[PDB]
């Protein structure tokens, strides 16, 4: 009869308990205070303008109905006490495909303290929309969103707040990034009201700022492009007596400057408009067509 | 109080309620009214002959046992009182695959008047597949749909329409693709004949 | 440690016309500016939080305007009780308040 | 709803002063408490922080050290505590409580420290 | 009728918890295999697919029943309700069963409670290919199952006389491969937890050099 | 209130119904009617020797233990009443992968008229397997199957049948091809029996 | 390219519960996998994993095993796809370190 007596308080506790109605349901407005703890920034894909990131997000708030007493202050309950209590719906505004880990049991933790507070966490990937604006490619700097807020539950009901000072609430660990190549700068954090077809919701918002490295695409393209338009300025040292050399030299650097054209193409995605690459290509372009053109006339 | 109150409500509303049998069951068809919010139209590929879509897919009838007039406010209930009520059995004909999100809980939103009107939204994304003629590729233009059809019911027990009929599909001048650009949108109602009955279609 | 300079020191105007008090951040506050009134020998009291939003029981004519480093208070039809100083204060971080802003008739 | 604070008092320079706020209508266990400090005709400035139902604080650089923040949930109480005063200390302070989007809404009634 | 009468009298006092002869001998189970095809063996993730019909039969003496009638033919619906044993192929890198349109199991129940359970699946094993001689090789790389928790004191395996067997031949999608044959084997592995009896089928096949020839020689 | 004398119908249908018995298990043979309507024949995939096909897939049988006498003639029922009583475990003989759609409801249909007929339709996606002789590429014809028949019911205790006349019974949409590389000549349906 | 790795396993957890605790029979008792959610066992997680899975052939792989001391012994088959970032910069010749995290 020692664990009796926290079947006891467990049993009286959800004796009575509609999981169906928020706390407060025509009394009060239901606080929730978020936090987020980034354990990985994951990989930014460029061609499908997305990012993904590993969070542990925790909510807390004030049940009433869940007060108790007994020997101890705080209950660290499993994760199926979490499926039988109210739990708030959040969702990512612009989330396209996350998952919650259930391995090797649902990755979700519950603590009751003895005034009614509740803490739920939970270990989830989300990955989310960037929309990327190119022109300064490889030398852009983005700011990634990541917009969440309730679903079904408008202002009048649930609102949301950061449980910390907002400069100190999103924390990137230290070892958690997986970028290869792009450079985390800082966090910001927003907080809004938006307005859609069923009322207003508040909407919580956090910007991460990259800032993508050239030190890959300067070997790749920027230093052959230019040894390339180097070797054509080397003809114009050579003796006009041999044409078939000069004519071999000139057709042959258009055709490399023409494949490096066509495999540096492939490195971005399909954009509409014109970057910096390109017009970095179509300058060392025009100037061996006009090396070829000036061997032409002389 | 105010509490358990509304609670003896919910409990008088949801006690003695079959979920086989469709709100008025043997009497005139029910109306179901339809609303769609796009967020993103994701990749128009040509080689799988598809296009994926986000879109927050709300669906309105009226349910004449849902009826309440004890307190005065609307009700909004958690997520998952709705396997416990009659919703439509509404189906993509097009489609290929397809989810409701799942985080952080599933993705969907029920609300109850005091008269009896129900509302039911979801958020989905999916894959549609549309044919396209690359005749005139890439200086052409295409056109591709989405279908909206009830599988179980005919069009003696149920009925379809856009809720506005003009405002009913929202977001589409925001939306922003790196190839296309959305000319134009249409909205078209009509009933389709198979050898088992005749279905209502949008 | 973000620093708020409000500007002006102080103002001189009649009763019914509208005015302007500004307040700049040196780094990023991002909506989280608070603007507090406070009449002599008396506590501050919240006038508008977020940025725009009207404390329950102020008047309409109190208005607020915010962007990411630049806000302003617009208070249109003075009355001859509006006059108190004036302050904001940002809560990004570890919250700092303004210098002030004299009002007088 | 309300925050009653302590009584005005002169102290002598090289004592030590505590300054009381006593919250009723709601629990201290719920929001953060913030004590400022107001010159005479001059702007506000923020002292401190506690975090009543952990118990953890912050200062400002320039009172740390200097300050001692503590609370009592049983007398529904909130602790200022003032040590090595000198003559830059005549002040009044405040005793506020945080609430809809960090925003400093209700504030007490202030009390008036000089130093003789 | 008599057979709700039957299978209401074989289910009361039933704890499908506990395996027939929990504590008096082993249970011994017979196994048979149906071959419909042998998919696509691509060398690059060391893997090969294959499509079986896996069927099990043991004796239970609690499903004893008296009756003028001899078995009983059911669908996956009882399935979950007696015990079954948890036989898992020890090297599948991902295996499904079948779903389409109704769970394709079957039971069947006899006289004396000899009960028999088939059900459809469709493993990705693995088999380490040693890529030397290539394109002009020959390997035998293996399928193996046994139980998950019951060690050799509590389950024992044992093939039947008409084991394995193979469908057409013809219409499989070896490409690169030639089926010749197969044999099967038993033995006893020493585990963390205790000795398991593991059966293996091995199926020969060798490399035709028809696609090699023309693509590089 | 309607709803009462209906639920009354639904409880005495439901009461002492053993859906573990197939209709008729002592006196005679389930005999089951099917059809098949293309909705849309998928692309071939010709390098993996595959096709996918989307097909509203039609069974009919008569199950003498659900007679009623009521206002109406046929109860069009929800998704969730054919899980309580017996449906035929119909399936693909060379089927790979085939899924069951879920959006928004399960997307299944049951009807049950007075007499005792049931309807009983699915929508669903077959990934079959074709066979194919690719020694006259690309010059080629092929013929792809689609057997399907009963798993766990042999001969003597259900058998299958078409609905209609056999050329009228499988039906493929006119708009219903996404086919790019190929063009559909034809059907051609046959019933047999297989000794296993 | 993806910058993870692939490994299956098989992972086993062993405590010691007071009250399942027996002394009437004395042999190991081996039970059904489906008394797996009627006990209680640990909420291990993987800290560094992207996408794990339990087989399911032909019932859901794991063991659960009693003891006539209490002792209970509870063994899972894993597929893990857990995620390593490597340093390229001596690519190929190159040696890399990685690990897999077990938390509570
Ligand atoms: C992390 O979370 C993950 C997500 O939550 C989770 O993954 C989930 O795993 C669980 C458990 O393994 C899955 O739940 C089981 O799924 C089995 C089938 O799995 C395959 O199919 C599912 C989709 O399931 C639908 O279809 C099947 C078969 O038709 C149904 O059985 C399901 O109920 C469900 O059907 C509904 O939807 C249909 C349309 O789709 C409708 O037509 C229908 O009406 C229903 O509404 C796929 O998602 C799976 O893919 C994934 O998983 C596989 C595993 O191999 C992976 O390999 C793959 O990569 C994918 O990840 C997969 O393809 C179900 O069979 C099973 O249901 C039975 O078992 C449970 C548990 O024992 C019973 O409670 C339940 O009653 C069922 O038993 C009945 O049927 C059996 C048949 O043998 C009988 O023997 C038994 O007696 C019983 O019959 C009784 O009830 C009958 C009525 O139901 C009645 O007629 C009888 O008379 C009798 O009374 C169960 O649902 C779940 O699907 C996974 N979810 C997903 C999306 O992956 C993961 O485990 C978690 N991980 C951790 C570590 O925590
Ligand atoms: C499959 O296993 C069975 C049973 O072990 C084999 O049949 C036996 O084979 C051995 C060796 O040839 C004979 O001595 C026995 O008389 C056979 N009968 C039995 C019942 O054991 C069968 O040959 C095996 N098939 C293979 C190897 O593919
Ligand atoms: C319930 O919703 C309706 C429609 O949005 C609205 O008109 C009504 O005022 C709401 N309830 C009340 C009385 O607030
Ligand atoms: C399919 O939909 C039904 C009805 O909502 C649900 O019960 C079932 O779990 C769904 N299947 C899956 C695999 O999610
Ligand atoms: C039960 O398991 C323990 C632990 O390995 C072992 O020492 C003991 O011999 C086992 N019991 C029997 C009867 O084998």
């Amino acid at each position: 009869d020692n664990t009796t007596v926290f079947t006891r308080i467990l049993d009286r506790l959800l004796d009575g308990y509609d999981n169906r109605l928020r706390p407060g349901l025509g009394e009060r407005v239901t606080e929730v205070k978020t936090d987020i703890f980034v354990t990985s920034f994951g990989p930014v894909s460029d061609h499908d303008m997305e990012y993904t990131i590993d969070v542990f997000f925790r909510q807390s708030w004030k049940d009433e109905r869940l007060k108790f007493k007994g020997p101890m202050t705080v209950l660290r309950l499993n994760n199926l006490m979490a499926s039988k209590i109210w739990t708030p719906d959040t969702f990512f505004h612009n989330g396209k495909k996350s998952v919650a880990h259930n391995m090797t049991m649902p990755n979700k933790l519950l603590r009751i303290t003895e005034d009614g507070t509740l803490l739920y966490t939970m270990r989830l990937t989300v990955r989310a929309e960037c929309p990327m604006h190119l022109e300064d490619f490889p030398m852009d700097a983005h700011a990634c969103p990541l917009k969440f807020g309730s679903y079904a539950y408008t202002r009048a009901e649930v609102v949301y707040e950061w449980t910390r000072e907002p400069a100190r609430s999103v924390v990137v660990a230290e070892d958690g990034s997986r970028l290869n190549q792009y450079d985390l700068l800082g966090q910001t954090v927003d907080s809004g009201i938006v307005q859609s077809s069923t009322g207003e919701y508040v909407v919580m918002t956090t910007h991460f700022h990259l800032k993508r490295k050239i030190g890959y695409f300067v070997i790749q393209t920027y230093l052959p492009c230019i040894m390339t338009v180097i070797l054509s300025q080397v003809s114009f040292w050579l003796n006009r007596e041999s044409v078939p050399a000069r004519t071999v030299f000139g057709v042959t650097t258009v055709l490399t400057m023409t494949t490096l054209s066509i495999s540096a193409r492939n490195s971005l995605p399909k954009v509409a408009y014109a970057t910096a690459m390109d017009w970095f290509i179509a300058v060392c372009y025009a100037f061996v067509f006009s090396a070829l053109i000036e061997f032409a006339t002389v | 109080s105010n509490m358990s109150l509304v609670k003896e409500t919910v409990d008088r509303l949801l006690k003695g309620y079959d979920i086989r049998l469709r709100p008025d069951f043997g009497g005139p068809p029910v109306a179901v009214g339809m609303n769609i919010d796009i967020a993103s139209i994701d990749m128009v590929s040509e080689v799988n002959m598809d296009y994926t879509l986000t879109m927050y897919f709300q669906q309105a009838w009226r349910d004449k046992r849902l009826s309440y007039n004890v307190i005065p406010l609307n009700l909004t209930l958690d997520n998952r009182v709705a396997d416990q009520l009659w919703v439509p059995d509404t189906y993509f004909l097009n489609d290929k695959k397809s989810f409701v999100h799942g985080v952080t809980v599933k993705n969907r939103m029920i609300r109850l008047h005091p008269d009896g009107t129900v509302l039911y939204g979801l958020r989905i994304t999916t894959t549609a597949a549309c044919m396209m003629d690359l005749r005139r590729y890439p200086l052409d233009e295409q056109n591709c749909t989405l279908e909206i059809e009830s599988y179980g019911y005919t069009t003696d027990d149920i009925e379809f329409y856009w809720r506005g009929d003009d405002n009913a599909v929202t977001g589409v001048t925001k939306i922003e693709l790196p190839q296309f650009s959305i000319v134009d949108y249409k909205l078209i109602t009509k009933k389709v004949v198979f050898s088992t009955g005749s279905y209502p279609r949008l | 440690n973000i620093v708020m300079t409000q500007s002006p020191k102080s103002m001189s105007m009649s009763v019914g016309e509208r005015v302007t008090l500004s307040c700049k951040a040196s780094e990023y506050v991002g909506t989280y500016v608070s603007w507090y009134q406070q009449k002599p020998e008396q506590s501050p009291k919240l006038l508008i939080y977020g940025a725009s939003n009207r404390y329950t029981g102020v008047p309409d004519r109190f208005t607020g305007s915010g962007s990411a480093t630049d806000f302003t208070l617009t208070i249109g039809s003075v009355q001859a009780e509006d006059l108190a100083d004036y302050h904001c204060g940002q809560s990004y971080s570890y919250p700092t308040f303004g210098a002030g802003t004299k009002l007088e008739l | 709803v309300q925050l009653q604070q302590s009584g005005a008092e002169l102290v002598k320079p090289g004592a030590s002063v505590k300054l009381s706020c006593t919250a009723s209508g709601f629990n201290i266990k719920d929001t953060y408490m913030y004590w400022v400090k107001q010159r005479p005709e001059q702007g506000l400035e923020w002292i401190g922080r506690i975090d009543p139902a952990n118990g953890d604080t912050k200062y400002d650089p320039k009172f740390q050290g200097k300050a001692t923040i503590t609370t009592d949930t049983f007398s529904n109480t909130a602790y200022l505590q003032l040590s090595s005063l000198t003559s830059e200390d005549t002040a009044v302070y405040y005793c506020a409580r945080k609430g809809l989007r960090w925003a400093m809404d209700y504030w007490g009634q202030g009390t008036s420290v000089t130093v003789s | 009728g008599d057979v709700t009468v039957i299978l209401n009298n074989l289910l009361e006092g039933y704890d499908n918890k506990l395996r027939p002869d929990i504590g008096v001998k082993p249970t011994l189970i017979h196994t048979d295999m149906y071959v419909n095809s042998i998919g696509p063996v691509n060398a690059i993730n060391m893997e090969y697919t294959i499509d079986i019909f896996f069927a099990q039969t043991w004796y239970d003496r609690r499903l004893k029943f008296n009756s003028t009638i001899k078995v009983l033919r059911l669908n996956s619906n009882m399935v979950g309700k007696i015990w079954i044993p948890d036989t898992f192929f020890r090297n599948s890198k991902k295996a499904d069963a079948h779903w389409i349109t109704t769970p394709n199991r079957m039971l069947r129940i006899w006289n004396d409670g000899r009960v028999l359970y088939t059900l459809r699946l469709t493993i990705d094993a693995e088999c380490q290919l040693q890529l030397h001689n290539f394109p002009m090789d020959e390997h035998s790389c293996p399928l193996e199952f046994s139980s998950y928790g019951y060690p050799r004191e509590e389950i024992v395996y044992q093939w039947k006389r008409s084991s394995v067997e193979v469908g057409d031949t013809r219409s499989w999608r070896l490409y690169q491969f030639s089926f010749v044959g197969l044999r099967n084997t038993t033995e006893v592995v020493k585990t963390t937890s205790g000795d398991y009896v593991v059966m293996s089928v091995y199926f020969d096949l060798s490399r035709r050099m028809g696609y090699f020839t023309i693509q590089t020689y």
